[PDB]
């Protein structure tokens, strides 16, 4: 079995195990992966607003 | 409070009327008078005893 270890400093994960299964090989969305982030690009906007 | 861009137009004109004469006609009953058949308006000028 591989293992790979995951740190966080949140307080709510304090003194908790929390394990899944996870595929390190894929990128695409596939029903094995336990998650995949929907993430679409988006930039800075700006420009001069005379408002209020 | 809010931001578009909005787009104008102002127009600048004037209709004016010289000469003083209008002649107009109007026509009725076209349709009616096509459908139904229209002949001849004779008047028989009394020359039987009413005259």
């Amino acid at each position: 079995y591989d293992y790979t270890i995951a740190r966080i400093s949140d307080l709510r994960m304090k003194d908790k195990i929390v394990m899944t299964f996870i595929l390190p090989n894929e990128s695409e969305p596939h029903p094995l992966q336990h998650g995949v982030l929907g993430f679409i690009p988006e930039y800075l906007v700006d420009f001069n607003m005379i408002r209020n | 409070q809010r931001i578009g861009r909005e787009i104008r137009l102002t127009p600048r004109y004037r209709y004016f009327n010289f000469l003083p004469i209008m002649l107009v006609i109007n026509v009725i009953n076209l349709e009616e008078a096509i459908a139904q058949r229209t002949a001849l308006d004779v008047n028989e000028t009394q020359v039987t005893p009413a005259s």
